[PDB]
């Protein structure tokens, strides 16, 4: 029984960074050796566990979230990183356990003209913690007077669209992501390598 | 990450290219590279065979490599990738509290333009 990893790299539509989709991975066989050695992937980053060891390996559940964000923030999608994306849309925690998938997506999520259904929180009180999701759209009071709902002045809407082009700089272009974390409970194991 | 350098390069017909990469966070050493080149418009990468033109040096010390291509042509012009690998097959570790990673990872590409000679 293969874990439906087909439904979460080939899906045809992914989220904004900042509204983050989640799927939960449960009682099922992971061959991660196929996702190891595509050559589709520019970043395959693990953490807490070695690649190679993966297909040995069983864990409680896995989860995969997914987004978009442009190729200069992928960096940020590491345990104790800062900058826009990882202090205000999608937070790893230190003791982070997975691994970060990302890969070019130019080819699908650019527009001549530019796509702008893909966007991010550029403002937020705080810092998220570890996994929290954000979707709201309250204006932001950058200073001491209570914005009521308007933008203005220290008064900011959160959100910002990327605005994709295909010309884009590869810094600039889109990156899709996926990021497995591999939990381990004091339960039962329902994912594992295919040697069990 | 991958810091590629340099990001751009125009080289004249008969010059030779070196791109140079460096690696930050692996937990383990270097286990294994690649060199891959795109043309545009084209869907897929096409990995390097070194040996020939394309020249490789590896300082696993320093994390780092190197890629030098000989003798330029115009039909050399195109982005180069290179690809790194970290693993525990390389014997000196970090330890996993340092939120270092084992895995691959690209640099950000070099653009060579190569001009036509005479
Ligand atoms: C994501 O999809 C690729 C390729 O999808 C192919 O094209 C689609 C239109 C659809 O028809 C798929 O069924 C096709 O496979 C998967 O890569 C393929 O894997 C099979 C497995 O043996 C292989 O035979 C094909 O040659 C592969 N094709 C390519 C282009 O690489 C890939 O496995 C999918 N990812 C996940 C996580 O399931």
């Amino acid at each position: 029984n293969l874990c439906p990893f087909g439904e979460v790299f080939n899906a045809t539509r992914f989220a904004s960074v900042y509204a983050w989709n989640r799927k939960r991975i449960s009682n099922c066989v992971a061959d991660y050796s196929v996702l190891y050695n595509s050559a589709s992937f520019s970043t395959f980053k693990c953490y807490g566990v070695s690649p190679t060891k993966l297909n040995d390996l069983c864990f409680t559940n896995v989860y995969a979230d997914s987004f978009v964000i442009r190729g200069d923030e992928v960096r940020q999608i590491a345990p104790g990183q800062t900058g826009k994306i990882a202090d205000y849309n999608y937070k790893l925690p230190d003791d982070f356990t997975g691994c970060v998938i990302a890969w070019n997506s130019n080819n699908l999520d650019s527009k001549v003209g530019g796509n702008y259904n893909y966007l991010y929180r550029l403002f937020r009180k705080s810092n998220l913690k570890p996994f929290e999701r954000d979707i709201s759209t309250e204006i932001y009071q950058a200073g001491s007077t209570p914005c009521n709902g308007v933008e203005g002045f220290n008064c900011y809407f959160p959100l910002q669209s990327y605005g994709f082009q295909p010309t884009n700089g590869v810094g600039y272009q889109p990156y899709r992501v996926v990021v497995l974390s591999f939990e381990l409970l004091h339960a039962p194991a329902t994912v594992c390598g295919p040697k069990k | 990450s991958v810091n590629q350098t340099p990001r751009t390069a125009t080289k004249e017909t008969g010059e030779s290219l070196t791109i140079n990469c460096v690696v930050t966070g692996a937990r383990c050493g270097l286990s294994r590279t690649s060199w891959f080149r795109k043309n545009p418009g084209t869907t897929d990468w096409e990995r390097m065979s070194i040996g020939g033109r394309y020249v490789e040096s590896v300082n696993k010390g320093a994390k780092s490599f190197s890629l030098r291509i000989k003798d330029l042509t115009v039909a050399d012009s195109a982005t180069y990738i290179c690809r790194a690998w970290s693993d525990t097959s390389q014997k000196p570790c970090h330890a996993w509290e340092q939120k270092m990673w084992e895995g691959h990872v690209d640099g950000a590409g070099t653009v060579l333009t190569v001009n036509q000679a005479s």
